[PDB]
Order: structure tokens, then C-alpha cells, then sequence
RNA sequence: CGGUAGGGGAGCGUUCCGUGUUAGGGAGAAACGCGUGCGUGAGCCGCGUUGGACGAAGCGGAAGCGAGAAUGUCGGCUUGAGUAACGCAAACAUUGGUGAGAAUCCAAUGCCCCGAAAACCUAAGGGUUCCUCCGCAAGGUUCGUCCACGGAGGGUGAGU
RNA sequence: AGGGUGAAAAGAACCCCCAUCGGGGAGUGAAAAGAACAUGAAACCGUAAGCUCUCAAGCAGUGGGAGGGGGACCAGACC
């Protein structure tokens, strides 16, 4: 079917009290980087929400490692992103009978890990590979076999995925 | 049932291995070898040779506009009126015959020139959106146009050669 | 750092893979020079015959581009900037385009002997301000002449190109100097043709 | 500006930061080592060197020197009792500064300010 | 002062960005600081 | 019997929205901009399908002055017309700007005719 | 066969009623999303890796029947902006302790402020805010292990 | 002012992150519909992929369309 199923694990932290924009300050820099890098950032950064996101970021790699069985060492953080949670006002009074209204605005986050080896082994044959080779090794096997073969991370990294449609070579 | 085995045996056992999917038994076809090329000759053909025309053009005119015609290649003109799907019809204005070898020149038409084409198809244009606005007069009117058209296919150019031909001669 | 990882080197292999079956496919193009009516391969793509002709990349690619060299000496400065102009903007070709450049490029030599009608010597007026009050700066045509001539025949051409961008980028093709020497004799300039009966004058 | 104006301010008053200072080496030399803020502790610097090379001459002017600027008379003493002994060999350079992380509630740097 | 008009979306998302640039120099220093406080060996710096 | 809107509103601007894809800003956003904005659309379409008419004989009336200039010294787009109206010729200006680009040596003919016959 | 004020003609749609407990519909209705479909347009017709139970067409009837403007109106969400501010210029400091976490909670040692009060008590008022144990969602202009906050359990004794 | 989890609370045992909240598996269920729970439009906040902007003057579109990319079956078309 899809990568999505295979190396990803999704977690989603609800009801940070942290606001939307804070947040994200720190997780733009984890994105894209490797688990234990991320986790000595998140350690020592001045920030307050790096705290959250790290509790967040730790237990997701307790799941990646208990329930998917994913090796730790292995872990990136493919995907994360913050959106807006429930906002709480309240009313507060000013000088001269006005008012004004305080937002104490809360946020999801959900980090998306990925194993980097997982697929490997259909990686590194593929790259092994010069572009007629592969056409050529795949004029044998079945529709089964090329679909099997293919539905690695290969297609889209190297963006070939319009390409094989275009050649004949799948179907949809 | 190669699908069907590699996909339980990337159910079952995660973390997926090159030898399930593709057994040691294939090696692949030679770079050089006639069943490597047909292969590759399948997936990645050779750009086909150009279909044969004759090498001359016609300027004609339809409805008042002039186009040039080269035959074999379809052409919108005009909704011609009492014409029919797969009909014969000679555009008898025509103003300019080239040949590699001759330009024909009409004075204002080439004499005797017909150009033979069969109706393939009766049409409607694009729709075209006629909006006639004015500014604070509160007064807009959104009117659709549709145009009928006919679709024309040139086959040949034909009876000219008794005409006075010209060239450029160094 | 180029990476030769099995990667990148798969990458670029792809890549040209691509590129060749797009190359293969494609209506191949047929320059303007004698170019007859149609190849037997145009046939077969879309409709240039009965649409307006519109220039394509491989046409006005730079490196084409004719050169050529005016000797400004006793020429009269402006009738002469008109041809230039014409030629740097590109409307003595039949290809010509309004929003693509198919002009030529221009050299102009011996910037300081061109020629100006009536007391235009001592009389016509290069104004340029500064952008704060009482920034404005006026030299006579002859000032400039002695200082820095080359600027007169470049502000007399960027006149008389368009404004904007295509202005702006065709305004770098006119290539000016003062002396009767250029370091272009590499691109072979061609003598500009002249039609104009009163560009040249006498004394 | 300042140009040469060199001393540290700590963002109060000339009353305040008197005191402050005085206090922070009665806790020095007390405890002999501590935890403070890094500017409080670059600042202190000057004021614990001063009751050292006070107390390596042990005059009774000295001792009264000291004694009306550290608060608490007991570890006056015992500065003069200990410095000949531990400090007679070092001239200069009484105190080491050894910076930490940051405080979590203001995020000011810290540091720790010993007494060597 | 007011502001006459409201920021377009797109500009107010550059300046948001700048502020949000800040967040990458100090995920510069504190990396480099665990990779200080990481081999031990600094008699400068000190951890509980 | 009460009746609330409903969708009635909400698929025209929807159908309003559809038009408007591809505006930059707060033109492809908000339902009361895009209103507008769809309406110049429209009408700046109308009147430049006119324009279009008008520019594209500018254009070809241009190609064909530079493509006869090149000839004789002293010849123009005007006089070449005169002349293809004297000796009888139907051709317009888009054939004879195509031509003029596609098939050059023909306008080398024509103009060969022209001259051999005002001869 | 331009067209404002303005008059006349021809239409489209919305919810409901008649036909009707209709045709159709958990073999997926309304709705929501889509279209190289058809209209002069209002719109129609077709389609759905959404949705989960209703409901057309035709020929008629009725209106709380069509919105972009009312400094309209009610909710939602922005911009200003991670900006101004954080409520006196009595002043905090360090060492321990508790704790997942301490500039802010507890204790000790200093230092500082009020002292015709910023002290103790009583009238009015408030109404359980008092005390103990537990808690840390919201409240507290930061924090929070703490609280006049939340939860449970107590507490006010008169012949003068 | 605050209505509509499911037919039935069957309201999620057990393990993992774990101070709680919150989460990820497993289990219940036609469906997770997972308790802030039914359809869930727009504004508004983002994330990813395709093309593209740092010599530029502009009610942001439109007619022309260079170069690049995409899903086709009337592959000369559409986006
Ligand atoms: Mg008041
Ligand atoms: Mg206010
Ligand atoms: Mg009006
Ligand atoms: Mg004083
Ligand atoms: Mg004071
Ligand atoms: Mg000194
Ligand atoms: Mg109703
Ligand atoms: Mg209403
Ligand atoms: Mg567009
Ligand atoms: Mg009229
Ligand atoms: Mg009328
Ligand atoms: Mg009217
Ligand atoms: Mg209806
Ligand atoms: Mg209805
Ligand atoms: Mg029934
Ligand atoms: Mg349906
Ligand atoms: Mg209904
Ligand atoms: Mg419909
Ligand atoms: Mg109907
Ligand atoms: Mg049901
Ligand atoms: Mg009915
Ligand atoms: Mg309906
Ligand atoms: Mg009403
Ligand atoms: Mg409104
Ligand atoms: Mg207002
Ligand atoms: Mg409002
Ligand atoms: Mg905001
Ligand atoms: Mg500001
Ligand atoms: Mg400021
Ligand atoms: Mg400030
Ligand atoms: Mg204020
Ligand atoms: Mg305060
Ligand atoms: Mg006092
Ligand atoms: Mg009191
Ligand atoms: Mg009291
Ligand atoms: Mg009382
Ligand atoms: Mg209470
Ligand atoms: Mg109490
Ligand atoms: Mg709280
Ligand atoms: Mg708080
Ligand atoms: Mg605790
Ligand atoms: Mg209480
Ligand atoms: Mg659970
Ligand atoms: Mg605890
Ligand atoms: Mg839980
Ligand atoms: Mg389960
Ligand atoms: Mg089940
Ligand atoms: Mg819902
Ligand atoms: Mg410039
Ligand atoms: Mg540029
Ligand atoms: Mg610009």
C-alpha cells in the first residue's frame, strides 16, 4: 500500500498550554532531525515549550520502540506540526470602564517519526542500479513483483514516480 | 500470488528483505543481448518515422478568413450552412499555392485550384463569457456566447500545375 | 560538496533518462534561415500556421545575436540614436516581437566627434537631481562632452528604447566608447546600415 | 556613554549594591562556595579579594577594616585565623568562577563562585 | 498611531518567520553546549 | 412556513469562488472581494477580446514592414500594399505576416511579381 | 436590438402542501465535494476510496422565498504583535529542606521597610474567605510543590 | 448562554511513555463513533508535493505565452 504504514509512527500531544506560535519556535528546528540530536537540543534550549515538546518527543520514541519495535538509533523526525487548540477568554477590566479580552490559547502537536533503514534493503539494490538495468530487471517479474519492489521511499526521493506511469511499467 | 505472498510476508514479518521479493534466480539480461532490447525496446520505444503528405500548401479562403491549408491536418473555419458529417466539398477561393519547387501566384485567384476536404465534425465554440458592466449605474449583464463552428479536414490540393508558375531563380 | 553517493549518482542517471525521452518525442527545431513551410514533422504538432508566430527559446538565445559598429564621427546625434534604437530593439527583422528580444547589439565608436546642429553645443541642457530640495544639477552639452562623453549617447539612446524591463535589459546590448578602438573583435561586428539621408553631415 | 567607567552596577542603586555585595561575601566566606548569578559573582570578585589581602597582614587597622564591611564578626576572625595558613603562597587569585546552566524561572545564567 | 490598514497575510507570515529565525541560533549554541558538556572534559562549565 | 437560506447562497459563491482560483492574496479568499474581482475579470475579458483584434493587425502590419524593408532601399509597408491592390491580389495581412516569418523566399516571389508587373 | 430613474414581457431557484403511505433509497437518501457535460442567465444534468436515512421528476398550490452594503445584528476568527504593558523608586541575599520540576513553597542566618502604622482590637459590612488533609484543569497579570482557588472533613460554648 | 458517542456503556482489562493530564498498542463495537465523541461549510492557523520571485513601481487582473511540471484518450487537446 503506502509508506505512511510502514515507518512512521504518529503522535499527537493535546491541550499543550503552551500558545500556538511559541511552540513553534522550537519544533521548526527539530524538524528534519535525527532523534538523539533533537533530544540534547530540546535538553538545553532557553525556551519554555521545549519542555512539553520533549516529554512529546521522548514517548514517541518509547512507541516506536515497544509497539512498532523500530530501532531507536534509527529515528528522524519526518513531520511535525503545531495547530491551534481550544482558546480559553476571559474579560479583564481597564482604565475608564473599558474591558479587554485575554486569550490563554492552547495547541496540538503531532510528531511524526520515521525509520531511515526500514526499506533499506530494497533502497540500496534500487540505487545499485543504473536506470536502464532496473527497466531491464523489471521487464520480467509480475505485476505483483514490480508493485512489491517499487512501493519503497525509492520513487519519490529520486522523483521518478511520473516517469514509471509514463513508461508503462504500473497501474493504477 | 507473488503479491499476495510478498504482501503477508510485509504483513507478518516487518522490516521487509530483497530475497523474498526477488529470488536469486534472476540475474537480469545482458546489456548486450536481443533480450535485453526487446525489452527496452518495449518500455522505452524509438521516436516513430513521420507519416507521408505531399509537400505543398494552400492559402484558402472560408467565411471570409484566410487560412493556410497543408493537406492531411484539420482545421475549424466557419459553421457551413447545409453541410453534413462526412461530406465532400471543394473550397474553390484560393490565393496561393506553394511547392518547394514553385510558388503559385492568383491574380486574385489561382485559376482552376480546387481544395478538396471532408466535413468530420459540426461543433460549438468555447464558451465565451459576454459581460457588459457599468460602474455605479448598477447595471450588469452576464450573457454566454457559444459559437457554432465546423471542424474540416483537408485531403488535397489539387489542379493547379497549368497555371503560370513563379520562382526565385539565381 | 558533490556527493558521489549511489544517490545522488542514481539521481542525476535518472534524471538523464528523462531528459532523453522528452528530447526524442519532441517536434525538433528548425531555425529561420530558408526555413521552408513545414518539415514533415511539424505536421504531425500544433497549429502554427494559422495562429500568429511567437518566438521560441532556441530562437533569440543570446549567443546568435548580430554585433555591430557605428563610427559616430560628423553622424548628428540623434537621427542617428533613431537607427540605433530600431536595431537594438529588433524591428528590422520579420521576427520581431514586442515582448521578446530579438534585437541586435550595438557598438558605438569615436563617442566624442559625433556631430550636434545649431548652438545645440553650448545650449542643450543634462539636468539631473539629487532627490533632496535644491538637487538639481545642470551641465551643457559640452561640459559633459569634455568630462565624460559617453554618457551623452547613452542617455540619448535609453530614450528612445522602451521603458521597463525589457527596456532596461535591452538598454545593456548598446555598448559605447570613446576612443575609434573596441575590445569586441572577437564577435565580428557588421557595419550598421544606414537609410537615412540626412544623418551624415557636412562643413 | 562610558568610557572607562568601570564598575558593576547589578541594575541597582549605589546603596543596594553595596549592601548586596558585602552580603555576598559574608556568605562566601562562610560557606566557601556558592551559587549566584554570573554578574553578581564577576562583580564580587574585587570586594572578596579585598578581605583576603586584608587579612594576609592581620594589623589590628586591618582587622578593623574588615570587620566594618563583612557583617558577622565570626567569620572575620576566622579569616584572619585561616588566609596566613591556606593563602600565604598565592598572590592574587582567591576566587574560581565555574558557570552552569541557566535558571529556569528568568533564564538568567548562572554560575558558581569559589573560594580557592 | 493606528495602523490604517490590516497586514496582508504573506507579509505578516515574513516577519513572523524572522522571529522565528532567532529559535535556530539558539538551537546552534545549545547543541554546541551538549557537545561541550559531552565529552567531560570542561573545568569551566559545571552540571549537577 | 418559515424557510431558512440554506445552500442556496452558499453553492453560488462557491460557483463564484471556482472562478476566481489562482488570484493572488485576499482575491482568491474572501466571498466579498472575490465578487468583485470575478466581475473585472469578466469585463476586462470582454474588452480585450476586442483589443485582440485590433493588436494582432498592429503586430502583423509591423512584421510586414520589416519583412519588405530589407528589399529595395526605398520601399515600405506602404507603398507594398498600394502595389498588392493595384495588381489584384486577395491576401491578407495575417497570411502575409505567416509567410512572411515561414516561407520567406515566397514574399521574395510576390515581391518579385509586384515589381515585374509595375514594370 | 447603449442605457439611469422608471414601465412592460418571459423565466429560474428555495421551503412547504396536493397527486403520495409516489418513483427511487444501508446494492448508500438528504447533504458535502467534484466536472474537457447542457443552458442567454438565474441554474440544470451527470459523478463520487466523503456521508449515514430519507425522498425526486412531472402537472399544480402557498409563502417567515433569493443579501455585499443598513456607523445593520449575533456568533466565530484575524490585524495591530509575540509589540505595549505586568499596578510605586521598602531590597533583597545565600545555605539547606520538600519535590518529576523552585528567582517565587518551608526553615535558618544575615540585610532592608513601617512603627499616631504597613501594629493590636472592636462597629458596620462580607458570608465560611477561618482550621486540617488532599489537588494543581480554570482563577493568580510570570512561576507555583503554594493560595483568600478547587475537593473532602471539622470549627463559633456566656445569669455578668 | 450551554441540545444530538453508540442499538447497547459494551465508557477501553493488560503492556509501554508515565508525578497527573495526555498518548501509542491491545481489547469492545457495523464503524474509534473514544467521551472537548454524530453531518462538519467559510473565515482563520498550518504541513507536504509541483512551478516560480531578491534591478523592482503594482486595484494585482486580462489578451498574447517563453521556459518547466502534471493526469490523458480523440494524444494538434485538457490542467
Ligand atoms: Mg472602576
Ligand atoms: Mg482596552
Ligand atoms: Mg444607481
Ligand atoms: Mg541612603
Ligand atoms: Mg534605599
Ligand atoms: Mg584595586
Ligand atoms: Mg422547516
Ligand atoms: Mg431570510
Ligand atoms: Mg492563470
Ligand atoms: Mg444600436
Ligand atoms: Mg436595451
Ligand atoms: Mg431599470
Ligand atoms: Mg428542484
Ligand atoms: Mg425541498
Ligand atoms: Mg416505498
Ligand atoms: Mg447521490
Ligand atoms: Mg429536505
Ligand atoms: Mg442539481
Ligand atoms: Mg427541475
Ligand atoms: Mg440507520
Ligand atoms: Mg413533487
Ligand atoms: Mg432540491
Ligand atoms: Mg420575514
Ligand atoms: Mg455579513
Ligand atoms: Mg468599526
Ligand atoms: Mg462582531
Ligand atoms: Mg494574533
Ligand atoms: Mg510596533
Ligand atoms: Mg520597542
Ligand atoms: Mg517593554
Ligand atoms: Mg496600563
Ligand atoms: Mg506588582
Ligand atoms: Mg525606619
Ligand atoms: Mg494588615
Ligand atoms: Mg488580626
Ligand atoms: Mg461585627
Ligand atoms: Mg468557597
Ligand atoms: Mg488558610
Ligand atoms: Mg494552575
Ligand atoms: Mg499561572
Ligand atoms: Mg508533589
Ligand atoms: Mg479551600
Ligand atoms: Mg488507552
Ligand atoms: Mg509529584
Ligand atoms: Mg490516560
Ligand atoms: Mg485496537
Ligand atoms: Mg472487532
Ligand atoms: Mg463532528
Ligand atoms: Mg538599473
Ligand atoms: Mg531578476
Ligand atoms: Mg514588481
Amino acid at each position: 500500500p503506502e509508506p505512511g504504514k510502514c515507518d512512521e509512527i504518529t503522535t499527537r500531544g493535546y491541550s499543550i498550554s503552551m500558545s500556538v506560535d511559541k511552540a513553534r519556535r522550537v519544533i521548526d528546528q527539530i524538524r528534519g532531525r535525527s532523534y538523539a540530536e533533537t533530544l540534547m537540543i530540546l535538553e538545553l534550549m532557553p525556551y519554555r515549550a521545549c519542555y512539553p515538546i520533549f516529554k512529546l518527543i521522548y514517548s514517541a520514541a518509547a512507541n516506536a520502540s515497544h509497539n512498532k519495535q523500530f530501532n531507536k538509533a534509527n529515528l528522524i523526525i519526518s513531520k511535525a506540526e503545531v495547530n491551534k487548540g481550544i482558546t480559553l477568554k476571559k474579560v479583564k477590566p481597564r482604565a475608564r470602564g473599558r474591558s479587554y479580552m485575554i486569550k490563554r490559547p492552547t495547541c496540538h502537536i503531532t510528531i511524526v517519526l520515521r525509520d531511515i533503514t526500514h526499506f533499506d534493503s530494497y533502497d540500496k539494490f534500487l540505487e545499485s542500479l543504473t536506470p536502464k538495468k532496473l527497466i531491464a530487471l523489471l521487464g520480467l517479474m509480475s505485476t505483483g513483483r514490480r508493485r512489491e519492489l517499487l512501493c519503497g521511499r525509492f520513487r519519490e526521493n529520486h522523483k521518478i514516480k511520473s516517469f514509471l506511469y509514463k513508461i508503462a511499467l504500473f497501474k493504477r | 500470488l507473488k503479491a499476495e505472498f510478498e504482501e503477508f510476508q510485509r504483513p507478518p514479518n516487518q522490516k521487509p528483505q530483497l530475497s523474498d521479493v526477488l529470488p536469486d534466480d534472476f540475474q537480469a539480461p545482458e546489456p548486450g543481448t536481443p533480450e535485453y532490447n526487446d525489452i527496452i525496446n518495449q518500455f522505452l520505444p524509438k521516436k516513430g518515422p513521420p507519416p507521408p503528405r505531399e509537400e505543398i500548401f494552400a492559402v484558402v479562403v472560408i467565411g471570409s478568413r484566410q487560412y493556410i491549408v497543408i493537406p492531411g491536418r484539420w482545421i475549424y473555419t466557419q459553421r457551413l450552412k447545409g453541410a453534413t458529417v462526412n461530406d465532400k466539398i471543394v473550397l474553390n477561393k484560393v490565393l496561393l499555392v506553394g511547392t518547394k519547387a514553385s510558388t503559385y501566384i492568383g491574380t486574385p485567384i489561382v485559376t482552376n485550384a480546387a481544395v478538396h476536404a471532408v466535413v468530420e465534425e459540426q461543433l460549438l465554440d468555447d464558451k465565451v463569457i459576454v459581460f457588459k458592466y457599468k460602474k455605479k449605474k448598477n447595471y450588469r449583464r452576464n450573457i454566454g456566447h457559444r459559437q457554432p463552428i465546423t471542424r474540416i479536414k483537408i485531403t488535397g490540393i489539387t489542379g493547379y500545375e497549368d497555371y503560370p508558375a513563379s520562382t526565385l531563380e539565381a | 560538496r558533490k556527493s558521489t553517493s549511489a544517490s545522488t549518482k542514481c539521481t542525476e542517471e535518472w534524471r538523464q533518462l528523462k531528459e532523453a525521452v522528452k528530447k526524442e518525442f519532441a517536434i525538433p527545431h528548425v531555425p529561420l534561415d530558408q526555413r521552408w513551410m513545414f518539415t514533415l514533422e511539424e505536421a504531425t504538432g500544433p497549429d502554427i500556421w494559422n495562429t500568429t508566430w511567437y518566438p521560441k527559446s532556441a530562437d533569440h538565445v543570446p549567443t546568435d545575436k548580430k554585433w555591430y559598429v557605428v563610427d559616430a564621427t560628423d553622424l548628428i546625434l540623434g537621427r542617428m540614436a533613431s537607427t540605433i534604437a530600431i536595431h537594438i530593439r529588433g524591428k528590422n527583422l520579420a521576427s520581431y516581437t514586442p515582448s521578446v528580444d530579438m534585437g541586435a547589439f550595438v557598438i558605438v565608436v569615436n563617442a566624442d566627434k559625433v556631430a550636434v546642429s545649431g548652438k545645440k553645443r553650448t545650449q542643450k541642457l543634462y539636468r539631473r537631481h539629487s532627490g533632496r530640495p535644491g538637487g538639481l544639477k545642470e551641465e551643457t552639452f559640452d561640459q559633459l562632452q569634455k568630462r565624460i562623453p559617453e554618457r551623452i549617447i547613452e542617455h540619448a539612446v535609453r530614450g528612445m528604447l522602451p521603458k521597463g524591463r525589457l527596456g532596461r535589459y535591452l538598454f545593456n546590448h548598446l555598448k559605447v566608447y570613446k576612443g575609434a578602438e573596441h575590445p569586441h573583435q572577437a564577435q565580428q561586428p557588421i557595419d550598421l546600415p544606414l537609410r537615412d539621408k540626412r544623418i551624415r553631415v557636412e562643413k | 556613554m562610558k568610557h572607562g567607567r568601570k564598575i558593576h552596577r547589578l541594575s541597582r542603586p549605589a546603596d543596594q549594591r553595596r549592601a548586596l555585595l558585602r552580603g555576598l561575601t559574608t556568605q562566601l566566606l562562610k560557606h566557601g562556595r556558592i551559587k549566584t548569578t554570573r554578574a553578581k559573582a564577576s562583580a564580587m570578585r574585587k570586594y572578596v579579594d579585598k578581605m583576603i589581602t586584608l587579612a594576609k597582614e592581620g594589623s589590628l587597622h586591618k582587622r578593623r577594616q574588615a570587620l566594618g564591611f563583612i557583617y558577622e564578626k565570626q567569620i572575620v576572625h576566622a579569616l584572619f585565623a585561616e588566609v596566613p595558613e591556606r593563602y600565604g603562597d598565592r598572590n592574587g587569585g582567591y576566587t574560581r568562577i565555574i558557570r552552569t546552566l541557566p535558571r529556569r524561572g528568568d533564564n538568567a545564567p548562572m554560575a558558581y563562585i569559589e573560594l580557592v | 498611531a493606528v495602523p490604517k490598514k490590516r497586514t496582508s497575510i504573506y507579509k505578516k507570515r515574513i516577519r513572523k518567520n524572522i522571529w522565528k529565525k532567532k529559535g535556530y541560533w539558539a538551537a546552534l549554541k545549545a547543541f554546541s553546549l551538549a557537545k561541550s558538556l559531552s565529552t567531560g572534559n570542561s573545568k569551566s562549565f559545571f552540571v549537577r | 412556513t418559515r424557510v431558512k437560506r440554506g445552500y442556496i447562497a452558499r453553492r453560488r459563491r462557491k460557483k463564484i469562488r471556482f472562478f476566481a482560483s489562482s488570484f493572488r492574496g485576499a482575491h482568491s479568499r474572501l466571498t466579498r472581494t472575490i465578487a468583485q474581482q470575478k466581475i473585472r475579470a469578466l469585463v476586462s475579458a470582454h474588452r480585450d477580446r476586442d483589443r485582440q483584434k485590433r493588436d494582432f493587425r498592429r503586430l502583423w502590419i509591423t512584421r510586414i514592414n520589416a519583412a519588405i524593408r530589407e528589399r529595395g532601399v526605398y520601399y515600405n509597408y506602404s507603398k507594398f500594399i498600394h502595389d498588392l491592390y493595384k495588381r489584384q491580389l486577395l491576401l491578407n495581412r495575417k497570411i502575409l505576416a505567416q509567410i512572411a516569418i515561414l516561407n520567406p523566399n515566397c514574399i521574395y516571389m510576390i515581391y518579385n511579381e509586384i515589381i515585374k508587373k509595375e514594370d
